[PDB]
């Protein structure tokens, strides 16, 4: 249960971080919207800076940071 | 080859084996043999012919290692063969079968003096 | 990222006039001794970052030579300057 | 890269804290088991867990009417149990103890639980094969082909080590 | 000159911390961890001399899980998609 | 020989308490019964999550509800 | 003392073979981390003032030659992460290695080294040991042995046969003499080592016999070269013989031994069609034998018997082994196209 | 977060303190003679420091006892195991590699 | 307590070291590691690995040091002056310093300068951490503490210090 529940958190987390980046720009030497950085096909958990963009305020800083030093 | 870390496979029992009388184990140990009269003349033994246990059991000792090592030489340029036939008789392509010309044919340079 | 940089800038510690010279040999016998953590961080990080889980005794097997080892060293300096008092690289009489 | 849309999302989640999820949690997974052993399947047999999204509703389904199904039976006693469990650091199971038989007098009495020990969340269970178990594994390219092999039989050398002259 | 000894009687020297997926001793994985299993299914019955302009594939992307090398560049380059424009439109997001 | 052993214990009777404790600490591992226990409790505590397998015929044992009868008896320790 | 001597002398042998007998880069190098800890207390037995000063520029020289290894060991820990004893992978790595490990075996440059230690370490028993750090490192460059830039470990090499050639011209002491032109031929061996690395060890051993055979004749007392002109009228002639049957075969003639490594390396390093490196080395070991010569003409000429001295006693000394070597050392020549096959 | 600032808030008292006592009178009007009269009661000892050796050893001594009971430090997390043998075969063999390597120096400490 | 945190210690620890990597006057060499060392075991405390930070203060920073600086007691040096003693050493140091600083300066002043320096981006630790997981002691070198798998490693460290004392029993 307690997985089923973050799997859809992420999926959630990565649309939001592309349609409100597609959204951006379009730009004619831009980028595709959604291409993969690899050659091969299947889901790859992701690296913290896919699921929040430069955002980089605070809630980053008690996510990465959040567990180690202190409860 | 394979099997490795290994004097030598079970696959040299098809090989002579190289028996003796050949002219190297005889060689072998005879270079050894030259080796025990040394063995006296260093210390001023002064036999140049001194005990024969120790002018012996140099010639026993070579010529039974030179011949347990050349049991194994012998097989390392067969299987140094066997891989390349092998790979020869296939990849024909690489391999072509040269023609038959006489001379009616070739010239040469001509250069006499 | 960024931190493979630095540390890595500081593991030229080497800097090797200052690793045999000038004299108080014991500045350079220092910056090998502490030539360990860029040895020793630089590959506490790579092995972390991603989780190897079994290679994460390695940073402890470079220190437990680093310092057993680093301190034989430290006797021979003992043995220099017990007959002279100061160590001073410039002794040279052994030559060629 | 294919993800689904924003939908099938929004869905309800299971809003409580951690220490009344904590509370019951126990008599929970040992009695259902009708999704959620399953629902494991679907992850670990095959991963990507975006072509599964399926169960994972049926999985949170099975929480929403269990709290849904213990609050008209009794909460009061519920109610009162996670309240010194609550009661904190590390959330112990050895101080409500005592008033673990009045949370469980009539669950496993009226409504007909029971206590499942230690047999729960142990002995590797089964489930069953519905979904296509897949083939074409997860990257999966190509082969490539190997070396042909070399046997034949062993001559000795041919004429004798052809070094530069050495005869034998 | 490479004996091998621990192949051909039975012990195990090392041969355990080699790689990167053998054992973890719980089951953890690592993060690359399952491009492994990927890359060397590749090259093993190979030689090894035509490895490197066969397969290739399989072990750059491999070189570049571990790295992130590239992804980190064209997320570098949506911080000159977006925040060279702000005050030009599009603040984007809405918050929340 | 056991005069000696009485007269190293009228000198140094300090390491003598350690050899006693060195030994008769190696020795008894391998006597008493109670180990044996320790590697199976310590081996049956799951750090992990267990991984339902995949049931075609058989499926020796296991059904789907955990508390049917599954498998083997871990409950002699509930009552130790 | 005299257990131990034979527990750290063997110790060394198993710090050395932890690195042959291994898969895995962590154990190449405590394998030969423990020779700099296990190597030093045998210079010191007499406890004097050169060998104290002698250890401490061999240590601090071969402590970071080993610590920039396990420098390019983590590099290629970060990229593809896999240890084990392959090609490295990425070229800071192997750049890193080959160069920083020419340090244990001086090559060409990294030896200001090799001549102050062998000098006057008071110890000259042996220093016959000095022939196991030859053959610790070599037995990881014929693993890595794929992955060189190729550039660098000729021109390492061709900067050494001759940069220890010219070294000894000048020399008097006969401990350098041998510490030079043994530079020498570590400008062989290491220069053919990509094309076909076996018939390297075929120079591995005539070598490791050839010098071996020397020291275990430099002992009786000889020292110094002037110490070798009072040798044939005092200790014994049939020794004379001897070590003008060794010194005109090391560097080689092609009746003996010495001429076989060349006269097979040459059939390697030309049918790679390169034909204009070997002269030059071939022709560069020549004035290599021009020491050994006017070496020889010490002996051989009567020159002036030391003083009155009577050595009516006879020997004790351990010969160990060398009434054998120089009948192996030199008469091997007419039996073996066995070296290229038998060791492969 | 809220280590560093239970670390620099302790410092910050310390190195306080200092100035507080030590500079406050330091600047005070009282007489404070130059007069080479300090370093009590070995009025000039003019030396350098000897060496002397059973000093030095007790520290070589220790520093390798030192370091393999960081080597025996991860015991109590490595009690919690599959096969356990070969922890108790192994386990025990640091402790009498340590003890060993005592009783061979032991024929000599010195006075230490 | 930013997100440059991290690369404010390391950046104090690369100067930790310039400072001794001259010429100081090794009594104040000690205060030149103990700095590093110290923030060296702060980097560490990130990342999650613990246990194997906390131990650089006590096998090598507490416990190895101190004989380093137990002696420099018996090689004792004069007391001509020390540290800023012979107007020598200040030369040195700056070049290191800036060195950096022209680095860290123009390394990224801008968009990008250029390339070789350009591939690394920075705030976000974009690597730093991944996902949630579950625990083990932590999950990492929690559980380093092998005497299962890992034995022909230990007994040759084992082995290889019982050696340590032999020979410095002699030469001593
Ligand atoms: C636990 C094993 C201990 C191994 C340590 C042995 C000490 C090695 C000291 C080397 C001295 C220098 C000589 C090097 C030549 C080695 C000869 C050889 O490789 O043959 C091994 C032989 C045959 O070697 P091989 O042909 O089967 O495979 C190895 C060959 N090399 C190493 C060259 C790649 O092994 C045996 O089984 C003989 C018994
Ligand atoms: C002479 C110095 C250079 C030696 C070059 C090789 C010469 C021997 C080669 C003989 C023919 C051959 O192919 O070998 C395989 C041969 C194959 O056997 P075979 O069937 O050709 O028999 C011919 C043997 N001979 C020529 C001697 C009659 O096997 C041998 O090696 C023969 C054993 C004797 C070889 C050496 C004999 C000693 C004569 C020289 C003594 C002094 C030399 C300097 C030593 C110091
Ligand atoms: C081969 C693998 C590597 C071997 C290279 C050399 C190993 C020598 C080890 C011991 C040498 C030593 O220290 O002896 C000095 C000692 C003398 O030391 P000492 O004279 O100063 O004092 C002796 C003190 N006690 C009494 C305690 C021993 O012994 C000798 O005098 C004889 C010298 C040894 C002879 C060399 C042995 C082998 C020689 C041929 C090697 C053949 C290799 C095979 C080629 C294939
Ligand atoms: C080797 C046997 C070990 C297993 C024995 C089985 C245990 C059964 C009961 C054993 C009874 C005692 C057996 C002999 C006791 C030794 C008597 C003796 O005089 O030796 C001490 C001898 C006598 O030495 P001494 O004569 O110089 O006296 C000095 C003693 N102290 C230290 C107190 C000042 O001393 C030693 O060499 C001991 C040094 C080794 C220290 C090892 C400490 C133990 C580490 C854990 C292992
Ligand atoms: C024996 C296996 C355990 C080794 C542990 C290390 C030594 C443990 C000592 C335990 C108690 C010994 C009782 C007093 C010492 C013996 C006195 C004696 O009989 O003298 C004869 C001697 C012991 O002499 P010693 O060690 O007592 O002091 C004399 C100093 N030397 C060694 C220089 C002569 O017998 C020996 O020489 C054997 C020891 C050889 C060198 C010691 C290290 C190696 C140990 C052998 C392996
Ligand atoms: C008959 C043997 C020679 C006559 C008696 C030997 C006298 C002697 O002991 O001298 C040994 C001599 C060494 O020569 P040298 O040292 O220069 O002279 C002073 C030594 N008294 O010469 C030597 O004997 C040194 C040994 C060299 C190798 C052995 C050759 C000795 C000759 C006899 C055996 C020959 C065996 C081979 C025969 C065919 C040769 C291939
Ligand atoms: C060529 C073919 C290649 C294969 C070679 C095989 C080795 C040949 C074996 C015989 C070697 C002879 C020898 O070991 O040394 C000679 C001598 C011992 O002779 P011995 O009969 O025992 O006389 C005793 C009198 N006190 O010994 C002495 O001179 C002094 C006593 C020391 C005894 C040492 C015994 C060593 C035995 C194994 C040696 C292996 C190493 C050989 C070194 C070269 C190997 C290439």
């Amino acid at each position: 249960l307690l997985q089923a529940e973050k799997d859809r958190r992420v999926l959630q987390m990565l649309r939001e971080n592309l349609e409100e980046e597609a959204t951006v720009m379009k730009d004619v030497p831009g980028w595709k919207v959604g291409e993969s950085v690899f050659h091969t096909t299947r889901w790859v958990t992701p690296m913290m800076g896919e699921l929040y963009g430069l955002r980089a305020s605070e809630e980053v800083l008690s996510a990465t940071y959040g567990f180690i030093w202190y409860t | 080859g394979r099997a490795t870390f290994q004097f030598l496979p079970d696959e040299a029992r098809s090989l002579p084996p190289p028996k003796l009388t050949d002219p190297r184990l005889a060689f072998v140990g005879f270079l050894g043999y030259c080796s025990g009269l040394i063995d006296n003349a260093i210390r001023r033994r002064p036999v140049l012919l001194a005990g024969l246990h120790r002018q012996l059991l140099y010639i026993t000792s070579f010529v039974f290692v030179g011949y347990y090592l050349l049991k194994r030489q012998d097989y390392m340029y067969a299987v140094r063969d066997h891989d390349m036939f092998s790979y020869i008789k296939s990849h024909p392509e690489d391999f072509p079968e040269k023609d038959k010309k006489t001379y009616g044919e070739v010239f040469e340079e001509f250069h006499p003096v | 990222s960024m931190v493979y940089m630095n540390i890595m800038m500081a593991f030229t510690v080497s800097l090797v006039g200052l690793l045999m010279y000038r004299s108080h040999l014991m500045s350079s016998l220092l910056c090998l001794e502490g030539m360990m953590l860029s040895l020793f961080v630089m590959a506490a990080l790579t092995i972390l970052n991603s989780h190897f889980t079994l290679a994460s005794m390695m940073p402890i097997i470079l220190l437990v030579f680093a310092a057993c080892e680093a301190a034989l060293g430290l006797s021979l300096l003992v043995m220099v300057s017990n007959t002279y008092g100061t160590d001073y690289v410039q002794n040279l009489n052994l030559l060629q | 890269v294919e993800l689904p849309s924003l939908e099938d999302l929004k869905v309800q989640e299971v809003k409580v804290s951690s220490s009344v999820l904590k509370a019951a949690a126990h008599h929970y997974g040992a009695q259902c088991d009708k999704p959620n052993k399953e629902f494991m399947l679907c992850r670990w047999e095959e991963k990507d867990p975006r072509r599964c999204l399926e169960e994972g509703k049926l999985v949170n389904q099975c929480a929403l009417e269990f709290f849904r199904q213990i609050k008209r039976h009794c909460a009061e006693p519920f109610t009162e149990y996670w309240t010194c469990i609550d009661y904190s650091g590390l959330q112990l199971f050895r101080r409500c103890r005592k008033q673990q038989a009045q949370f469980d007098e009539c669950v496993l009495d009226k409504l007909g639980w029971v206590r499942p020990d230690l047999g729960d969340l142990s002995k590797v269970t089964k489930v069953k094969t519905d979904r296509p178990l897949p083939e074409n594994p997860y990257h999966s390219r190509a082969r490539p082909e190997p070396n042909p092999e070399v046997e034949g039989d062993l001559k000795p050398a041919r004429h004798g080590s052809r070094l530069f002259f050495w005869t034998m | 000159p490479f004996f091998d000894v621990q192949k051909r009687l039975g012990v195990d020297l090392d041969r355990w911390m080699t790689i990167q997926s053998a054992e973890q001793p719980h089951k953890i994985p690592s993060r690359c961890h399952a491009f492994e299993k990927e890359w060397i299914e590749c090259a093993h019955g190979i030689g090894s001399i035509r490895a490197e302009k066969e397969c290739k594939i399989e072990f750059e992307d491999f070189r570049e899980c571990l790295l992130r090398q590239k992804t980190m560049k064209r997320l570098h380059a949506i911080r000159r998609q977006r925040e060279k424009l702000i005050k030009e439109g599009k603040y984007t997001p809405p918050p929340h | 020989v056991a005069a000696f052993l009485k007269n190293v214990w009228a000198k140094e009777p300090v390491l003598v308490a350690s050899f006693a404790i060195a030994g008769l600490a190696v020795i008894l591992p391998t006597l008493s019964p109670y180990t044996k226990y320790s590697l199976m409790i310590n081996r049956a505590t799951p750090y992990n999550y267990p991984v339902p397998l995949r049931d075609d015929g058989n499926m020796p044992d296991v059904p789907s509800h955990p508390q049917d009868p599954q498998g083997p008896s871990l409950e002699w320790l509930k009552r130790l | 003392n005299p257990i131990i001597f034979i527990i750290i002398l063997l110790t060394i042998m198993l710090g050395t073979i932890i690195v042959m007998i291994s898969s895995h880069w962590l154990l190449v190098w405590i394998g030969f981390e423990m020779n700099m800890l296990a190597i030093i207390p045998i210079m010191m037995k007499n406890h004097n003032p050169r060998a104290t000063e002698a250890s401490t520029k061999y240590f601090l020289t071969q402590s970071t030659a080993s610590m920039l290894l396990m420098m390019a060991v983590i590099i290629n820990l970060m990229f593809s992460g896999q240890w084990t004893v392959m090609k490295l992978f990425n070229p800071m790595a192997s750049m890193l290695m080959t160069m920083a490990l020419a340090m244990k075996l001086g090559m060409a440059p990294f030896h200001f080294w090799v001549p102050e230690v062998t000098q006057g370490i008071p110890l000259s028993s042996g220093l016959i040991l000095l022939t196991w750090q030859k053959l610790a490192p070599m037995s990881v460059l014929y693993q890595i042995f794929p992955s060189i830039n190729l550039n660098l470990i000729l021109t390492l090499s061709v900067l050494s046969i001759l940069i220890g050639g010219w070294g000894g011209l000048n020399q008097t002491q006969l401990r350098k003499i041998m510490a030079y032109s043994s530079i020498a031929h570590m400008g062989w061996m290491t220069a053919v080592l990509p094309y076909n690395p076996t018939m390297t060890l075929l120079n591995l051993i005539i070598y490791i016999i050839m010098t071996s055979t020397m020291f275990t004749m430099f002992m009786a007392n000889s020292t110094t070269t002037t110490l070798s002109l009072s040798h044939t009228w005092n200790k014994t002639p049939i020794m004379t013989v001897l070590i003008l049957a060794t010194l005109l075969s090391m560097g080689g003639l092609p009746p003996l031994s010495g001429f076989m490594p060349k006269w097979m390396i040459i059939q390697e390093m030309t049918k790679n069609n390169s034909i204009i490196l070997p002269t030059f080395m071939a022709i560069t070991a020549l004035l290599n034998l021009y020491f050994y010569m006017r070496l020889t003409y010490s002996t051989t000429l009567t020159m002036f018997p030391s003083t009155n001295n009577m050595k009516m006693k006879w020997q004790f000394p351990l010969m160990k082994k060398m009434t054998f070597l120089p009948t192996m050392v030199v008469l091997s020549t007419m039996m073996l196209p066995l070296t290229p096959m038998l060791s492969v | 977060m809220n280590l560093m600032l239970a670390l620099l808030t302790n410092f910050t008292l310390a190195t306080l303190l200092v100035i507080i006592a030590f500079w406050l009178p330091q600047l005070n009007v009282y007489s404070e003679k130059t007069s080479p009269y300090e370093c009590g009661f070995d009025p000039m000892g003019s030396a350098r420091l000897p060496f002397s050796m059973k000093f030095f050893l007790v520290a070589i001594t220790f520093l390798l006892f030192d370091l393999e009971i960081a080597l025996l430090l991860p015991l109590p997390w490595a009690s919690q195991t599959a096969n356990l043998n070969t922890m108790l075969t192994m386990a025990l063999f640091l402790i009498i590699l340590l003890a060993v390597s005592l009783a061979y120096e032991w024929t000599q400490k010195g006075l230490e | 307590m930013m997100l440059y945190i991290v690369f404010i210690l390391s950046v104090i620890f690369v100067m930790g070291f310039v400072g001794f990597s001259s010429k100081p006057s090794p009594i104040y060499g000690g205060l030149g590691l103990i700095v590093s060392g110290g923030v060296g075991c702060g980097i560490v405390l990130n990342f999650g690995g613990s246990f194997l930070g906390l131990m650089v203060f006590l096998i090598y920073l507490g416990g190895m040091m101190v004989v380093f600086g137990y002696t420099t007691a018996m090689a004792t040096e004069q007391y001509p002056e020390i540290w800023l003693s012979n107007k020598a050493v200040l030369g040195a140091f700056v070049t290191g310093l800036l060195m950096e600083f022209f680095m860290v300066y123009y390394v990224l002043k801008d968009k990008e300068v250029e390339v070789v320096f350009e591939f690394n981006g920075l705030g976000d630790w974009v690597i730093y951490d991944t996902g949630d997981s579950g625990f083990f002691s932590e999950e990492a070198m929690g559980i380093a503490a092998l005497y299962s798998y890992g034995t022909w490693l230990v007994i040759v460290t084992g082995w290889s210090l019982l050696i340590g004392v032999v020979v410095i029993m002699e030469i001593t």
